[PDB]
């Protein structure tokens, strides 16, 4: 449902580079173009005077609904509303590409012993390179499941630096409601759904079966640790690991690429230069 | 003496940042104008000649 | 502008400005120049009148004690400040 | 005053003198509380 | 080593300034970092610090932190200044926080502890900050007779100066007028003449 | 004569009655009679100050007794109990008004009829006999709230809390030599 | 029994033979007096520590 | 009850100071037992009875209600009111019912 | 010293007060009104009469250590090895209702004993029952260190130096609130817009050490300066 | 009867204890408890129950 | 004065605010939640958990560190 | 006879509508309920579920249902406690009232676990306090003060502005994973959007109203309207909360 | 209530003795 607002809103901001396309504007790159400076700069950027959100008039999600907002857009929060919605589509699509694309019968169709035990070898080559043993990573997710300040999605990301084909092969990372670790600089291999909405709908169904004889009952003995380990085990069992492998190959493809080192190598020459004329012109 | 080696020390630190303040501040509180007048001149506490017979 | 009214009253009631008391003003006049320049220029000339009087009153204090080092040290502060 | 192990007027709340027996008595309290380590009146050398 | 006396849990005594900066905001790691970064400035209370910076309001210090930390909002930004200032000194109180200490402690309500042990630990200490303590605290210093003749004059001129209307306005509390009649002495528990020249203007 | 005899004007007649109805806050009037020693009319008189000490320390004979029963009787039992708390309010009625000397009052509270098998029930919660005070001091301070001892409400909780902390410093803080536990020859 | 001053006997002895070379005892200004300034507080700490004791055992131990 | 439930013209207000003891409990050991019997008599008429909410007598040895004014703070935050009244009295507004 | 408190014994009062009020010519005091039916204990005798020290007759003042010497031996060995385990619930005051890990684990020690474990091994293991329990509790602390620090609303130590590194600058170098107002704006620029013979140029602005919110979005682009470097799949 | 209540160690008439109650040093530190003054104190942790040597 | 007795300072020839943003700590925060770093935190905890009798500076207890130099000398 | 009965069972005269299978099957449910008095005694912590004054057997009036109140009170909030009760022991913050454990644990990396749950503990606790089921009218002592500030010369937009200001404050909670408070900032009332794990107490302010934006606050009842209205049920939510608001409390803490 | 319980009055808001907060201002 996120496509509606983007094409409704990307005409506002010009600094994107692409817009009003069939998501030809890479909505990921939007989260990499609209970044920390969208939200983390809410105080300093000082939305242009007559900004409604700063006057606490128009909610940040519904700037687009107002047309007069297009007459004088709030510069940064536009990127914000662009940033957030873009992430929202991103997590969904990845959630879909990982779970609404889980139709691959990974084996035994089981919520059981598999967890992380039957998966492609390269990850097993990469997991044990980071997580010591595959069993350890099987329970570490449970900890990234149980432990979360705000209930959020657990992600998997790769960290480049060491070229010993070991570094950051897998790093689990849970995050708040709709932040995608792109902005942190981390290639999100796989995403886990531990969202608040997903859990509460799991609460009612497992709450009792009842046989319809005694009475309509309600339960409170459930501890969050179980249900939050119940889903995290189900999404680890029904996970689409080949799609993950596709990510890992592509994720490694970037950091292994010469052009990456090159695009960084072209950039400082581009950065150091523009900083030079500054010192020269001021004298 | 150990505990006292601490108390006698930390005052030695706080006296600095106090005495430093008079020289560091923008002409901050140094010798007080009432201190210049009333408490400067020789008395039993300040530079007094001998307070004992013999 | 309110501060340079205060300094006038306390001296009107009888108090004398001392060197540290004047550098208080100089610190306000130098840094807070967001006022139009003429308002500075009445102070930038009046603030000098203090120093020139302050130094004249400064030497008469250290006059008889035949101490030139402190005297040269006291005027040193007064010289840089008017620079 | 007569000392503890030689007294014939036992106080109201103080333990009266313990019994004397060989230490190997743990088995004789089979059916009692299987966590009772020792009875505070069974003494080895009293 | 006294029996029953033990080194605190995890408080590594054998630490030094030579050792690296501890990675935890605690009572001991901060004041240790305050030794290196700040030297030796160890104020008694927070407003002792403000006296050093010569009149800087908290919101002003709340400004500079908002720059160093763009993520926090304004009223989140000021909170940091209070913390670090209250960490290195005795964590202080305000008539707003003396209400804050109530709202958090009243919200939880009655505890499920065996004898409501916490609530008593709360309600007892609660009374100690009430005016009706500084008043009674003064009386104990009054009965112990630590004042001089100069104070009696000051207490007395506090009594003449209060109007009978204020008495019935204070006799309500049954403690408040004692705070006034003992105003100066309540604080004194905590903390060469130059005549005009009389010359003949004529001769 | 009344001060050396320690007796107020007894309820002789209708005059004396209304003499003792609207007395008011005796704690403050004494502090006014003394503080006025600095006016021109009179000089400060120790005999007037001495009058204050008793007006403040009427109920100290009682206040001293509570710091004992709470902070010196280890394992008093659950003072939250109406049974135990009533024992105190009854005895607190006796230390104040002087019906019973402190030492006798103490030996009542310690040997008050508390519980059947009281030693054994304690042996489960209490290992070394000692017990917690913030349950006791809760009830201890609660007595002089129930019994209208002082006009100032905080005087009760204070002089309890203030006597303890000063006593918390001397060696063997709590246990007293029973010869000197209270006023005695 | 705290005979504190290690500076003391230096005067008390070497003055007995102060005809050693020839002079008065001007070194004692450090030894007999200034060596107290390092401990003058410690002596005050002792007395009150001892005074609280003479006050203490009167409360319980004394007869 | 006189003050806020009646108009200022027709309400008799009894002052406290003019009362015999000032209207509050006298200090205990002072008044020959005159005041103590009053509050005692007062409490003897004001003590409760019957099975309360917790399930015991108000004078039970273990179950103690009104711990640190919990029931007092309970009513103080709930508010003895009615949504039905709150709506109606809003809709009536300034006008008098008459 | 023999009858030092017999005249003040409670019974001797209530015994005497019994026959006093019984005569009907002595209005009984308040206490005897109440202690009439709650009479004190029968067998609470002074040591001054029962000439035995161990006779702890008073039921309330009773002092005794029920902890078996073996248990005092056991719990001391577990405690002394690991301060954190000993001082779990007693760091400021003994808490009634929560259970102390020492207790819960000293319970495990008995089970390992009866399960065949020799003492020396049981102590090494049962202590680990804490160190694998504190593991997660201290691990999760590092897990929720990410969610907080990465969110940016929480300050680790490295940024805590800065605040005091600034706070020290205030009193060490007195800044008029006017000057402080600039230190707000002049630092916010370096904080927001900062970044890491005319000689070519210095070590200057093109490589600095300060961290800026600007630098963050650069550290999202892998130094490419383009929105599109992430080759992975994305909504289309 | 001549000696009276006495102690075997040095005739003391009270049992030796520097600290007895499990929450004494807490209660005297009440003001500093609610006000968070004693969050990380050591003297209230280290010597809460320090009792004299045997 | 700085010129009369303090005059011949400089015996030879007598006559920053840097702020540092939290999230910028990229690599440090990442690794420190893995076991390899946590087990290091916990093993250190094991070391500083035995009943330590010191409670204060063994150099302030000069009779201790001046013994610790003596072993260090040998 | 309320003490002996398990934590939730009913208490009344049996209508004999239950057969032997009706009873014995219930008895087990009473039996396994004893596991509470075991577990609660072994899981007893320094912090706890704060008891609700208004009885919540029926769901909070119009705002919430009882199904929605089982989740937050009995499942989530407890899980916000269990974290704190667990992590407080061992830390120097062991055994402290909330106002001490909040600030001391506030704003630091490692301690964030406490500041997460504790600052949430008070949060969920205050959301119970703010809800009086059928709603109460704002006392005049406030209806004058709210009127002074939040009507920019309007026709008594005292609460009317407050309502909207919340909806903008809640919609601004773009995460939909935070809290919303009407805090007294020492000078001015202003609703502040609060992220989960951070309360206004950590911000030193005096909170007055608590409003939950977490989905678990609305998850079961409110998005039903959203699935039929397609706009913002959260707007429909906020408009319904003030039919249950408690200005009576925010009067006490006003002074 | 309705049955039983300006600019000048505003100033007073901001027996024998309370007469002067009405009067003396």
């Amino acid at each position: 449902a996120a496509a509606a607002e983007l094409r409704r809103l990307l005409p506002l901001l010009s600094f994107a580079g692409r817009r009003t396309g069939a998501a030809t504007h890479s909505v990921a790159s939007l989260i990499v173009s609209t970044a920390y400076s969208a939200t983390a700069a809410r105080s300093v950027t000082n939305h242009s005077r007559d900004c409604p959100v700063l006057s606490k008039k128009l909610p940040l999600p519904l700037i687009g609904k107002e047309s007069s907002f297009a007459a004088r857009p709030c510069l940064n929060c536009v990127r914000e509303r662009v940033h957030y919605v873009s992430s929202l589509s991103f997590c969904d699509y990845f959630e879909k590409k990982c779970a609404e694309a889980q139709h691959y019968r990974n084996g035994a169709s089981s919520n059981g012993v598999v967890g992380t035990a039957a998966l492609p070898k390269l990850l097993l080559e990469a997991i044990e390179r980071s997580y010591g043993s595959v069993a350890a990573f099987k329970d570490s997710v449970m900890l990234h499941s149980t432990g979360a300040m705000s209930p959020g999605r657990l992600w998997i990301v790769y960290t480049p630096p060491i070229s010993g084909s070991e570094h950051g092969a897998v790093r689990l990372l849970n995050l708040p409601a709709c932040k995608v670790p792109l902005v942190h600089g981390l290639w999100p291999l796989a995403v886990i759904n531990m969202t608040e909405k997903r859990l509460c709908e799991q609460i009612a169904c497992r709450s009792g079966t009842e046989e319809g004889n005694d009475r309509a009952g309600n339960v409170a003995q459930v501890k969050l640790s179980s249900i939050q380990s119940a889903i995290a085990e189900e999404a680890l069992c029904a996970m689409n690991w080949k799609f993950v492998e596709t990510q890992l190959t592509s994720a490694l493809a970037y950091y292994s690429s010469k052009e990456r080192t090159q695009t960084q190598r072209e950039h400082r020459k581009e950065k150091e230069h523009v900083a030079a004329v500054r010192a020269m012109s001021q004298l | 003496v150990q505990t006292d080696r601490i108390r006698q020390y930390f005052k030695g630190l706080e006296e600095l940042h106090q005495s430093r303040r008079a020289t560091a501040s923008s002409g901050g509180g140094g010798v007080t104008s009432e201190h210049k007048q009333q408490s400067q001149l020789y008395a039993l506490d300040n530079m007094s000649i001998e307070m004992h017979r013999n | 502008d309110d501060v340079f009214l205060l300094f006038d009253e306390l001296t009107a009631l009888g108090a004398r400005p001392d060197i540290a008391s004047v550098e208080t003003l100089h610190t306000v006049l130098e840094h807070a120049a967001h006022q139009p320049p003429e308002w500075r220029e009445t102070r930038r000339r009046q603030l000098v009148e203090l120093y020139q009087y302050l130094a004249l009153e400064e030497i008469e204090r250290l006059a008889p004690h035949r101490v030139d080092a402190l005297l040269s040290a006291q005027i040193a502060r007064l010289r840089g400040n008017l620079k | 005053l007569p000392h503890r192990h030689q007294r014939v007027a036992f106080d109201f709340d103080d333990s009266l003198q313990p019994t004397r027996a060989e230490g190997a008595v743990g088995a004789w309290f089979a059916g009692q509380d299987p966590t009772m380590r020792s009875h505070p009146d069974i003494s080895a050398s009293f | 080593m006294y029996p029953g006396e033990y080194v605190p849990a995890g408080h590594n005594t054998l630490s030094s300034l030579r050792d690296e900066l501890r990675s935890d905001l605690t009572a001991q790691s901060l004041k240790e970092a305050w030794m290196r970064v700040s030297g030796g400035m160890y104020f008694k209370s927070i407003d002792d610090y403000y006296a050093s910076v010569d009149g800087l309001d908290q919101e002003q210090l709340g400004e500079i932190v908002s720059a160093l930390l763009p993520d926090l909002r304004k009223y989140e930004a000021q909170a940091l200044v209070t913390k670090v200032l209250e960490s290195l000194s005795k964590p202080a109180d305000s008539p707003s926080r003396q209400l804050s200490r109530t709202i958090t402690a009243d919200a939880v309500g009655l505890d499920n502890a065996p004898g409501h042990y916490t609530n008593f630990l709360e309600w007892m200490g609660r009374m100690t900050e009430t005016k009706a303590f500084k008043t009674e605290h003064a009386l104990f210093e009054f009965s112990r007779r630590k004042f001089n003749r100069e104070d009696v004059r000051v207490m007395f001129e506090n009594y003449n100066l209060m109007s009978k209307a204020t008495l019935e306005a204070d006799s309500t509390d049954s403690y408040s007028h004692f705070y006034t009649v003992l105003h100066d002495f309540s604080r004194k528990v905590a903390g060469v003449r130059i005549d005009p020249a009389e010359v003949d203007p004529e001769t | 004569m009344r001060e050396v005899q320690d007796i107020p004007k007894r309820l002789e007649g209708q005059r004396s009655r209304a003499e003792l109805t609207s007395r008011g806050d005796e704690d403050f009037a004494a502090l006014i009679e003394f503080i006025q020693g600095a006016s021109y009319d009179q000089l400060i008189s120790g005999r007037r100050f001495r009058k204050v000490y008793e007006k403040l320390s009427e109920n100290d004979d009682m206040f001293v007794w509570l710091c004992h029963t709470a902070m010196a009787v280890l394992n008093p039992g659950d003072m939250r109990s109406r049974l135990i708390h009533n024992h105190l309010k009854a005895l607190a009625e006796a230390v104040a008004s002087g019906e019973m000397t402190q030492r006798t009052a103490f030996r009542f509270f310690e040997s008050a009829v508390r519980s059947p098998a009281y030693r054994e029930i304690a042996a489960r919660q209490l290992e070394t006999g000692t017990a917690t005070r913030l349950a006791g001091l809760a009830a201890a301070a609660d007595v002089m709230r129930e019994m209208g001892l002082t006009r100032r409400p905080m005087s009760s909780y204070f002089e309890l809390y203030q006597r303890i902390v000063e006593r918390s410093e001397a060696m063997t803080p709590w246990g007293f030599p029973p010869l000197f536990q209270f006023e005695e020859r | 029994d705290d005979q504190l001053r290690l500076c003391e006997a230096e005067t008390t002895q070497l003055r007995m033979c102060m005809a050693k070379g020839g002079s008065a005892c001007e070194r004692e200004s450090l030894l007999l007096d200034a060596c107290l300034s390092k401990v003058g507080h410690l002596r005050r700490a002792i007395s009150q520590a001892g005074s609280e004791f003479n006050d203490w055992f009167i409360q319980n131990v004394s007869d | 009850e006189q003050m806020a439930f009646l108009d200022s013209s027709e309400r008799s207000i009894v002052e406290g100071a003019r009362l015999p003891f000032g209207g509050k409990r006298p200090p205990f050991g002072t008044t020959y037992g005159m005041g103590e019997r009053i509050s005692e008599i007062a409490a003897d008429y004001a003590k409760g009875f019957g099975l309360g909410p917790h399930g015991h007598s108000p004078q039970h040895d273990t179950a103690h209600f009104n711990t640190l004014e919990a029931e007092q703070q309970r009513v103080k935050v709930l508010g003895l009111g009615n949504a039905l009244v709150r709506l109606f009295h809003e809709k009536l507004g300034n006008q008098d019912i008459q | 010293f023999d009858t030092w408190n017999e005249k003040y014994e409670p019974w001797e009062h209530l015994k005497r007060m019994g026959r006093l009020a019984g005569t009907g010519f002595y209005i009984p005091p308040e206490w005897y009104n109440h202690f009439r039916m709650f009479p004190p204990i029968n067998h609470n005798f002074q040591q001054e009469k029962t000439l035995n020290p161990h006779n702890v007759s008073e039921p309330t003042q009773d002092d005794t250590d029920y902890l078996s010497v073996e248990r005092i031996a056991l719990r001391d060995e577990l405690a002394r090895k690991s301060r954190l385990l000993a001082s779990e619930g007693m760091r400021y005051y003994n808490v009634f209702w929560i259970r102390k890990p020492l207790d819960r684990m000293e319970r495990h020690y008995y089970e390992l004993e009866r399960k065949g474990v020799a003492h020396s091994v049981a102590i090494k293991r049962v202590l680990q029952m804490f160190y694998d329990e504190l593991t997660v509790k201290k691990r999760v602390a590092a897990i929720q260190a990410e969610e907080a620090k990465l969110s940016g609303k929480y300050i680790s130590m490295r940024e805590a130096t800065v605040l005091m590194g600034v706070l020290t600058q205030l009193q060490k170098e007195q800044l008029t609130p006017h000057q402080v107002t600039l230190l707000a704006k002049e630092q916010r620029e370096k904080a927001q817009a900062g970044e890491a013979p005319s000689i070519s140029y210095k070590v200057t602005i093109h490589e600095t050490e300060h961290d800026s919110v600007k630098q963050l979005q650069e550290l999202a682009l892998d130094h490419t300066g383009k929105s599109d470097w992430y080759t992975g799949a994305s909504p289309v | 009867r001549k000696r009276g209540r006495e102690g075997w160690l040095f005739g003391q008439q009270v049992q030796l204890h520097y600290h007895r109650f499990p929450d004494e040093q807490l209660f005297t530190n009440l003001t500093r408890w609610r006000m968070g003054d004693t969050v990380g104190d050591v003297a209230i942790q280290q010597f809460r129950n320090a009792q004299p040597f045997d | 004065l700085e010129a009369q007795q303090q005059g011949y300072g400089s015996a030879f020839r007598v006559g920053s605010v840097h702020p540092r943003l939290p999230q910028a700590d990229i690599d440090g925060v990442l690794q420190r939640s893995r076991a390899e770093t946590i087990q290091a935190e916990l093993k250190q905890l094991v070391a500083q958990d035995g009943f330590i009798s010191q409670r204060g500076f063994n150099e302030r207890l000069w009779y201790e560190q001046e013994h610790h130099r003596l072993r260090t000398h040998g | 006879f309320c003490e002996y009965v398990p934590k939730g069972a009913p208490t009344q005269v049996s209508l004999s509508v239950e057969t032997p299978y009706g009873v014995t099957r219930a008895f087990r449910m009473t039996e396994m309920a004893a596991a509470a008095a075991d577990a609660e005694r072994d899981a007893k912590g320094f912090f706890y579920l704060p008891r609700m004054d208004y009885d919540v057997g029926q769901g909070v009036a119009p705002l919430m249902s009882r199904k929605q109140f089982d989740v937050q009170y009995n499942v989530f909030h407890k899980a916000a406690v269990d974290r704190l009760n667990a992590h407080t022991l061992g830390s120097e913050l062991e055994g402290h009232n909330l106002n001490v454990v909040i600030r001391n644990s506030s704003f630091d990396a490692s301690h964030a676990v406490i500041h997460a749950a504790a600052s949430e503990h008070f949060n969920y606790c205050f959301w119970y306090r703010s809800l009086r089921p059928w709603g109460t009218a704002v006392p005049a002592r406030l209806k004058e003060e709210l009127q002074l500030q939040y009507s920019q010369n309007g026709t008594l937009d005292a609460v009317k502005e407050v309502q909207r200001l919340f909806t903008v404050a809640a919609l601004s909670q773009q995460s939909a994973g935070g809290w919303v408070y009407l805090v007294w900032t020492g000078k001015a009332f202003d609703v502040i959007p609060f992220d989960h794990g951070t309360c206004p107490i950590g911000s030193d302010l005096i909170p007055l109203l608590a409003l939950n934006t977490h989905e678990s606050a609305r998850c079961y009842d409110y998005p039903l309207a959203a699935e039929d209205e397609e706009g913002d049920e959260v707007e429909r939510f906020v408009r319904n909360f003030f039919k249950t608001c408690n200005w009576r409390l925010v009067e006490h803490y006003f002074l | 209530f309705r049955r039983g319980d300006y600019i000048v009055g505003l100033v007073q808001r901001a027996n024998t003795y309370a007469e002067y907060i009405q009067q003396d201002v």
